């Protein structure tokens, strides 16, 4: 099942107070009116991809959803973030937990912390190893689907776990539908009111009207014609062409040669017509000095040359 | 700890006395990026992270942004915008045994380069050939960790060095790690030269009715200058109005 | 896991013949194969390693060949002291799996056994049990029949036998048959004898002794 | 001298534990990976376990996973095999074998070139018993040409094995030590014979040296013609 994300998924991009201002920022936001997968907890707790950040939302009446699991294999082989909220105690752990075949709750650790009627929205993203958690709780009176409207999510948690997170799973209390969306590096125009509360936003890539609103840095567009962007047909696939040749460049007999020449009579070798495997070089640790000028080692393996001189 | 399993420590809610560090002369390497040591004692931070490991001297130059090598690519990578300090000192008298200290390991093979501040402790057999490995070491199937030599008679490039990488996250937020600087009393409705958690400037500090959220520490104007601050001792919001001025 | 299949299971040849043993790997193992010789009840001796490299001290009549999944051990000129079981072992990875082994026998000319009989010792007789032993020394082939007779009564079910492996020098066999009786039954009879029938004997040979001589 | 000396074999009841040792000499033990290989009586060679140059990788055959543990002490230049939850089928001769030298980007082709002497492990509910050694005296008739036979009977011992030597190792030519037979009593029986000139029976002394280490039994039995 899928539903309409409408205008949900906007959070405060930083911790700076602003008011009565339209601020343009680019970050990982939930695209407006995107499709979000709708899961049910009636009469369904699969593992979902994490990709570049996950929007999570839930509707509650009896606090059935109580936690989250984040990781890659969720099977005690790697570190996996576990968040459990049991009654009044929020528990966060990053242990290598051994999870059940179907994790649920009945009615080498590096960090530990212990502390429908309700809509609880969350954003989970990993930036340079930092797992950032945003959320907002609000009263609602709607069972069928996500309420329509706008509400900004403040940041609450930033865990420097340094874990490569690719998949996640939820935790249900078994004796509550929830939605999963995905974030994109979109630019949003955020409207801060006189109290510093975000009251509206423009998704600069939603529709041409939103593009115009972002271009003019305003939520009102006067009658007329505006140039806001540029249409470009993006490429679909890459084309990689190189001369077909399987010879390996004889880097072995240049570096690992038994005898070397005096510096005044330095020996020059010409390398031509061979596949150059530079991995061995920067990967070997015999060398005391390794400095490159005009080019970088990492971008060397994917680069051709007319000739190479050693 | 070994460099592949480098230990991270979280420093929060304490006065950081950095004087001892740059004043001690035991350290062979002390280099800071994004900030200067002299201007460090008078500066607050949201969190401080202390990553600690051991490598050899040849690899000390790899503990820096924009560096490549086994340690930088497969063991410990710093982001290009790193804001912190790197401290290293020779531990040959401690981390060397007459028969060779083989407790310190490093990752030698990996299918991809580590992201900044990534920690890989997996011991999966590296598949270096077309034949798949079924978890068993052998031909074109590598154990990813190699052991350091570390012997008292080793050359300086191969002697052990203990490295500490202090990382600072200067994001404008409530501070918990501030330097050894005594506070003063606060004077309202007067032009003063203020310093709030390391943020300095000149202006008149007044009372305000701006309801900052519990996570917000600073306010800003259109020009990105500081508009108001929350007093770190008494949680009230003070507006900062630049001192009066005009053309003459 | 890669499996090794050795072939044949058993083979008999003659001195000077060329012997070929095959080792088949279920998957490629490059040239990480070794060949061992194991004499009966002895530590395995390494003959070939790296599929084709001869170990130091091994006679040059041994040779190895093959790569990937097919490997062949070759004994150019079989010699009497080559009687053993030969194994192949893969070591492309940590699983140093072995083959089932190939027993190498040697065919020679027929040899009649030397037959000896041994009465039970007096010290053993003090214990209440008598063991009579019949020795068949240096014969070929291995097929031989020993018939115990006690006062010309052919005995059955009260004896056990054991046969050595091919001798490393003359390729012959030897056989030891032990007839077990109680002291009372031992002293209830006089003539004890074993009759040996073998291809090398034109007629059965009987060795006997009288209790008391 | 480059060698591997094994120790720790003995008689064990099912379910108990036994620890084997392998002492390495004449080479840098810490540079090689080690393996355990066993061979049940009358059966082929079976690879048991593998430990890396410094023990960071370990592998076991499926028949011994969870019950056997391989380990090494590079400082003591020693290899160990702790065998728990032993079973009857674990009865075998156990060998330690040194592999090759793990180098950079090379699986060693020179490996498994040096083995131990083997040690016997017997898992059974039966109890130890030393053997009786009785002489098989040469024939009183014999022959005028020569070639007579004498020997020793090593009867009623447990467990395997017994070792038989002649004249303290100075008599090896023409010896045949037969494979042991398991008697219906549960005890083993073994015979060892030697053919010697008949003209030597009056001039040469013959003594068999039977050793049964499981029961700590050493017997030297004189074999001479009978008093007639
Ligand atoms: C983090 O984990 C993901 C998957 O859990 C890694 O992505 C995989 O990388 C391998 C290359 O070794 C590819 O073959 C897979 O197809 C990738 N999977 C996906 C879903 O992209 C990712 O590389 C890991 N991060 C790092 C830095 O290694
Ligand atoms: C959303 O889903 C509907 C059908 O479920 C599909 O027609 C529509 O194109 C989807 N839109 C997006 C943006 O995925
Ligand atoms: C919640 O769970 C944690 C660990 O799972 C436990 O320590 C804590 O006591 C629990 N809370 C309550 C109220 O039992
Ligand atoms: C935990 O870390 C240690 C490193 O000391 C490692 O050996 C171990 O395999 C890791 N995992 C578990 C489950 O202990
Ligand atoms: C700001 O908060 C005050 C309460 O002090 C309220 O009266 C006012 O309407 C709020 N303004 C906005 C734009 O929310
Ligand atoms: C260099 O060549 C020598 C042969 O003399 C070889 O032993 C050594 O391993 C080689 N080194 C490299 C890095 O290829
Ligand atoms: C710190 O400042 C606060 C003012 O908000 C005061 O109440 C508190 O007692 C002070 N503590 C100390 C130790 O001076």
């Amino acid at each position: 099942a899928y539903t309409n994300s409408f205008t949900r998924g906007v959070y405060y991009p930083d911790k700076v107070f602003r008011s009565s201002v339209l601020h343009s920022t680019q970050d990982l936001f939930l695209p407006f009116f995107s499709n979000v997968t709708w899961f049910h907890a009636i009469h369904d707790n699969p593992v979902l991809p994490f990709n570049d950040g996950v929007y999570f939302a839930s509707t509650e009446k009896s606090n059935i959803i109580r936690g989250w699991i984040f990781g890659t294999t969720l099977d005690s082989k790697t570190q996996s973030l576990l968040i459990v909220n049991n009654a009044t105690n929020v528990v966060i752990k990053v242990c290598e937990f051994q999870f059940c075949n179907d994790p649920f709750l009945g009615v080498n650790c590096t960090f530990e912390y212990v502390s429908f009627k309700n809509l609880r929205e969350f954003v989970f993203k990993n930036i340079d190893g930092y797992f950032k958690i945003y959320s907002k709780h609000t009263p609602i009176n709607l069972v069928r689907d996500l309420p329509q409207g706008f509400s900004a999510l403040e940041p609450l948690v930033d865990l420097p776990i340094g874990i490569n997170i690719t998949r996640f799973q939820t935790l249900l209390a078994l004796h509550a539908a929830y939605y999963v969306g995905y974030l994109q590096p979109r630019t949003f125009l955020l409207k801060y009111n006189e109290n510093g509360t975000i009251t509206d936003a423009v998704d600069c890539a939603l529709d041409p009207l939103s593009e115009t609103k972002c271009t003019l840095k305003s939520f009102t567009v006067e009658k007329g014609i505006y140039q806001t962007s540029n249409f470009r047909v993006q490429p679909t696939e890459s084309i990689v062409r190189f001369p077909n040749i399987t010879n390996l460049c004889p880097f072995g007999e240049v570096f690992n040669a038994t005898r070397f020449a005096s510096v005044y009579a330095w020996n020059r070798k010409r390398i031509s017509n061979c596949v150059a495997d530079y991995s061995v070089l920067y990967n070997s640790a015999s060398f005391s000095t390794f400095k490159c000028y005009g080019v970088s080692p990492t971008k060397l393996n994917d680069l051709c040359f007319t000739n190479v001189y050693a | 700890a070994s460099v592949y399993a480098w230990n991270r420590k979280r420093i929060s809610n304490c006065v950081a006395d950095y004087s001892v560090l740059y004043n001690s002369a035991s350290f062979s390497t002390f280099k800071c990026y994004g900030v200067s040591p002299t201007k460090l004692n008078d500066l607050c931070f949201t969190n401080v992270y202390a990553d600690s490991f051991v490598i050899r001297g040849d690899e000390v130059r790899q503990i820096a942004p924009g560096q490549t090598g086994k340690i930088a690519d497969y063991n410990y990578k710093l982001p290009d915008d790193f804001t912190g300090c790197v401290i290293a000192w020779n531990s040959n008298n401690l981390d060397s045994k007459v028969g060779g200290n083989y407790n310190y390991l490093y990752r030698l093979f990996r299918k991809s380069n580590l992201k900044p501040f990534e920690r890989d402790i997996s011991t999966e057999i590296y598949q270096a050939g077309s034949t798949p490995c079924n978890g068993v070491e052998g031909f074109n199937c590598y154990f990813p960790l190699q052991s350091y030599g570390f012997q008292p008679t080793n050359g300086v490039g191969y002697q052990p060095y203990r490295v500490v990488v202090l990382s600072f996250e200067l994001l404008h937020a409530p501070a918990t790690v501030c330097g050894p600087k005594k506070s003063t009393n606060l004077v309202k409705n007067k032009c003063v030269n203020f310093n709030f958690n390391g943020l300095t400037g000149t202006g008149v500090l007044t009372e305000s009715n701006k309801k900052f959220l519990p996570f917000q520490q600073f306010g800003r104007d259109i020009a990105d200058t500081t508009d108001a601050v929350r007093d770190p001792q008494t949680l009230e919001i003070l507006d900062i109005t630049p001192c009066s001025f005009g053309g003459v | 896991d890669i499996q090794l299949t050795q072939s044949p299971s058993s083979l008999s040849a003659s001195v000077g013949d060329r012997v070929t043993i095959t080792c088949r790997a279920s998957q490629g193992i490059s040239n990480y194969l070794a060949w061992y010789q194991q004499k009966p009840g002895k530590v395995p001796k390494l003959l070939i390693y790296a599929a084709s490299t001869l170990q130091s001290g091994v006679p040059s009549r041994f040779s190895g060949s093959g790569s990937g999944t097919d490997f062949t051990l070759t004994i150019s000129s079989l010699q009497p002291e080559d009687v053993a079981t030969y194994y192949c072992q893969k070591y492309n990875n940590a699983l140093g799996t072995f083959g089932q082994g190939t027993k190498v026998e040697i065919k020679r000319t027929v040899a009649a056994p030397s037959v000896f009989i041994f009465p039970p010792s007096d010290e053993q007789l003090k214990s209440g049990t008598a063991s009579v032993v019949c020795l068949l020394n240096n014969f070929y082939p291995r097929e031989a029949k020993v018939q115990w007779k006690v006062d010309n009564a052919l005995q059955s079910g009260n004896s056990q036998e054991s046969v050595t492996e091919q001798d490393s020098k003359d390729s012959t066999y030897s056989l030891s048959s032990t007839l077990t009786l109680s002291k009372a039954d031992y002293e209830k009879h006089k003539v004890y004898a074993c009759e040996v029938t073998h291809q090398g004997l034109s007629s059965p040979v009987t060795k006997s002794f009288n209790r008391g001589e | 001298e480059v060698q591997l000396v094994e120790s720790g074999g003995g008689l064990v009841k099912p379910g108990e534990s036994l620890r084997l040792s392998c002492a390495a000499s004449g080479f840098t033990f810490s540079d090689y990976y080690m393996t355990w290989i066993r061979q049940a009586p009358g059966k082929g060679l079976e690879w048991v376990s593998y430990i890396r140059s410094s023990g960071h990788t370990i592998y076991y055959a499926d028949s011994v996973k969870g019950r056997f543990t391989i380990s090494r002490d590079n400082a003591k230049n020693s290899l160990y095999l702790q065998m728990n939850s032993l079973r009857v089928e674990d009865t075998a001769v156990y060998y330690c074998a040194r592999g090759g030298v793990l180098r950079f980007l090379e699986w060693p082709l020179n490996a498994f070139d040096i083995w131990g002497q083997g040690t016997m492990v017997t898992v059974s509910s039966a109890s130890t018993k030393g053997p009786s050694v009785f002489p098989l005296a040469p024939s009183s008739k014999s022959t005028s040409g020569g070639t007579a036979a004498l020997g020793c009977l090593v009867k009623d011992y447990f467990p395997e094995p017994v070792t038989v030597s002649w004249n303290s190792g100075a008599l090896t030519s023409g010896v045949h030590t037969f494979p042991a037979v398991l008697q219906s009593s549960g005890l083993y029986s073994l015979s060892s014979v030697v053919t010697v000139p008949s003209s030597s029976l009056g001039t040469q002394t013959y003594i068999c040296n039977v050793n049964h280490k499981p029961s700590n039994t050493k017997v030297d039995k004189k074999v001479e013609p009978k008093s007639c």
